[PDB]
């Protein structure tokens, strides 16, 4: 028995699937108020 | 609809009477999607 599980021995040469990978992730449902994030929505020349 | 909206204007007073004879229109200062919901306010006063 144990409440953790040890961090992992993580050595650069040895790790290959086995390394430290940083992750990212990202979530948005809508579904809900306002709006928040909306795009780039970029701009071409004025002609006149 | 979701929004919160100030509408405001400050003018001078000859010192003459309240809420002056005359007319002059409230600009939008800020059109907030804050999203909640109001039923009641109150106001701050400062003390030194
Ligand atoms: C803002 O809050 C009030 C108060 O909770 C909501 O009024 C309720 O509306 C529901 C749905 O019609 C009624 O069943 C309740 O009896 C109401 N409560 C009271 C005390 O009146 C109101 O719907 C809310 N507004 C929004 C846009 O969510």
């Amino acid at each position: 028995c144990y409440f953790p599980l040890r961090s992992y021995g993580f050595r650069p040469t040895y790790g290959v699937g086995h390394q430290p990978y940083r992750v990212v992730v990202l979530s948005f449902e809508l579904l809900h108020a306002p709006a928040t994030v909306c795009g780039p929505k970029k701009s071409t020349n004025l002609v006149k | 609809d979701g929004y919160f909206k100030i509408y405001s204007k400050h003018t001078p007073i000859n010192l003459g009477r309240d809420l002056p004879q005359g007319f002059s229109a409230l600009e939008p200062l800020v059109d907030l999607p804050i999203g909640i919901n109001i039923t009641r306010f109150q106001t701050l006063l400062a003390l030194h």
